[PDB]
Formats: C-alpha cells, structure tokens, sequence
C-alpha cells in the first residue's frame, strides 16, 4: 500500500467514415494491464501486462462484453450530448470517463474517484461524498438531473467501495512479483559549459512508481525559479525517467545539489556534480 | 478546443555509441485523440516502430509512446515527426543525447 | 473489473 486501481474509457465520434472509437484502458498503478480497442480486427479486452494472462477465457469473455456495452452506451452518449449542445451530425466529438479506487496499506478503502469529460473538458463528475455530482455546463445539468432520478450515483458508490476494492486487491495478488516493487531512482549529476555559465543536470532514471521530486538547493535553500524540469517520462521497460537542470557560475558547482524525494528511498538522496 | 501535442525524444538507456538501445517519443498534452507519429534515421522514416495504447491525463489530455530500436553513432540522425489536427505541418523534435 | 456505464 497504498495502491489504486485506474480505468480509462474513450469514444471518439467519426461522421461518414463509421462507427465511433472506442477505447479502454485499465491500470494498477503506474502498470497498464488490460486494454479494449473496437478498432481492433476481433475487438476484445486483452492482457497488456504477463502477470493478467493468468486470467482465464471466462473472465475475459465478460470484460469484452462490459466493453462492447459501454461502447453503445457511449455511441448513444454522443447522439444525446449533440441534441443538449445543439450541434451538427457532421463534426467529430470526444467522451472521457475516468474511474477509480484507492486501497490503503492495509489495504481497505481509502477513495473512490468517477468523473467525465465532453471535448476534452470537464462534463459531470461524482463527488468525495460518491454520494453527488458536481456538473460542469447546462447539459450536465439535464444529464444530473436524470441520474439524481435513476439513483446512478448508488450503483457506481457500490462498485468503488466494494466490487472495485476486491479486485484490485485479486490483481495486486496476481501481480505481486512486481507490482509491490519500489525500483528506487538511479541518479546522477551532467555538467555542461555555456556566457561563462555551467548547466548541472539532475538525474533519476530507472525508478518505479513514477511520483518524484527533484529540487537543487543551495545552502539549504531550494532553487524554485531559473530551474529547467522535463515532465516524468516512461523508460518503456516499466521505468520512468526525470531530469531537473539549473544555470549555476562556471567553477561554482559543488555549491550545489540535487534532493531526489521517491518512496522507494528511505530517506531523500543528496547529490552534486562529481569532477 | 484543441491541444497540440508536446514531444520528448529519448534514450531507454544513457546512451553509448555502437551499444544497441532503444529510442522512445513520448507525445503527451494533445486534444482531440487521432494522431499519427513517425520516427525517422538519417531523414528516412523507421520501418518497425511500436505504439503504446493511448491513455490521457487527469487534465484530459492524450498521451502515447511510440519506440524504436536503434544504435546511436556520434552522426547519425534521430527524430519523432508528429501530424495532429491542431497543426498545418508536421511537428519534428530532434534527438539530443544530453536531454 | 470495470463497470457499466450509464447513459448520459
Ligand atoms: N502483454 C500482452 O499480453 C500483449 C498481447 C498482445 C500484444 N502486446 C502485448
Ligand atoms: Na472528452
Ligand atoms: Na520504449
């Protein structure tokens, strides 16, 4: 612990071409380990990680039925949103759904997450409470209003708290060889010359969760501004990879160094340029 | 509403010439879905380039990696080209070893 | 496992 399990359904409308694209993926953690693609020849949910192969022909016979449902379930969503948006049957739309537990270190349940997007923004999402929904426009209103009604909010609470919760911890099980690893950041220093200037540049590579912080300090205190960061990239082997950068004088750079904060350290790491 | 894509090219593996590695692009922070990428050597686009499966951000947006195996040489060219709707020519970023 | 979803 803690862990979370995370799906993400796609539809993507394709006027005159054919039917919409319809998307799933499914992750523990950082580790995607199903996918559903209807663009696919025989689309079916598949394992995307070794350790999910394991699952037998019955339990991917019902993920590919509960796909291919929310497939039709998103194909009709799209048709509806076009009338509450008044647009045209001519133009290409998106629907995103996005859902979730989190189990604790124990693990028993911590959160539960549901949220929706229309064209890349947020449309109706369930609240901390898994009890009520916070709409984004005047069509969430209309589609709030008849979820109020159908009781939806109960049927997605029960699911996130319980169905939601045993299996996750049924895959953390499966997949405890490697999902419980904590692969702390393997980390060094680059030096690199410029107006009479030197470029330091931390790294982290080879870590696993993905979650990092790398901060350059100097004399105790952080280098907030005039500190270049690249976003948290995938290795593509289950690794991620970071790098932070700072713009320090030429001949000046055992002044400072690079505090890598990972859960898989004990405690943080301390580093600087090494001639 | 559309987000062009933003593009990482890089290493699996600190890299050393002559030693065989992989190259990844990680094209991330782009609306709507569909996109198309290439990877290129020396100009010409790599035959074998293998996709992961989309995903998006708790922002909403897409994300993607697309990877190739390659051997870098200190001439040899390395780049992601990228079409998506939100742009009216191909985005190219060049791989730089240092970064 | 997933669940279903209900029509907007
Ligand atoms: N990991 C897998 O099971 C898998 C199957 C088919 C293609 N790529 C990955
Ligand atoms: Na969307
Ligand atoms: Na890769």
């Amino acid at each position: 612990g803690s862990h979370s399990m995370r799906y993400f359904e796609t539809s993507v409308s394709r006027p005159g071409l054919g039917e919409p694209r319809f998307i799933i993926v499914g992750y523990v953690d950082d580790t995607q380990f199903v996918r559903f693609d209807s663009d696919a020849e025989t689309p079916r949910m598949e394992p995307r990680a070794p350790w999910m192969e394991q699952e037998g022909p019955e339990y991917w016979e019902r993920e590919t039925q509960r796909a291919k449902g929310n497939e039709q379930s998103f194909h009709v969503s799209l048709r509806t949103l076009l009338g509450y948006y008044n647009q045209s049957e001519s133009g290409s739309h998106t629907i995103q759904w996005m859902y979730g537990c989190k189990v604790g270190s124990d693990g028993r349940f911590l959160r539960g997450y549901l949220q929706y997007a229309y064209d890349g923004r947020d449309y109706i999402a369930l609240n901390e409470d898994l009890k009520t929904w916070t709409a984004a426009d005047v069509a969430a209103i209309i589609t709030r209003r008849k979820w109020e009604q159908a009781g939806a909010a109960e049927y997605y609470r029960a699911y996130l708290e319980a169905e939601c919760v045993e299996w996750l911890l049924r895959y953390l099980e499966l997949g405890k060889e490697t999902l419980l690893r904590t692969d702390p950041p393997k980390t060094h220093v680059t030096h690199h010359p410029g107006e009479g200037d030197v470029t330091l540049r931390c790294w982290a590579l080879g870590f696993y969760p993905a979650d990092i912080t790398l901060t350059w300090q100097l004399n105790g205190e952080e280098l907030t501004q005039d500190m270049e960061l690249v976003e948290t990239r995938p290795a593509g082997d289950g690794t991620f990879q970071k790098w932070a950068s700072v713009v320090v004088p030429l001949g000046k750079e055992q002044n400072y160094t690079c505090h890598v904060y990972h859960e898989g350290l004990p405690e943080p790491l301390t580093l600087r340029w090494e001639p | 509403i559309q987000k062009t894509p933003q593009i990482q090219v890089y290493s699996r593996h600190p890299p050393e010439n002559g030693k065989p590695n992989i190259l990844n692009c990680y094209v991330t922070q782009f609306h709507p879905p569909h996109i198309e990428i290439q990877m290129l050597k020396n100009g010409k686009k790599i035959p074998k380039v293998e996709m992961s499966d989309m995903s998006f951000s708790k922002d909403w947006s897409f994300y993607i990696l697309a990877h190739t195996e390659f051997t870098p040489t200190e001439t040899d060219t390395y780049a992601c080209r990228v079409k998506h709707a939100s742009m009216a020519e191909p985005k190219t970023v060049y791989w730089d070893r240092d970064m | 496992v997933g669940i279903t979803n209900v029509d907007l």
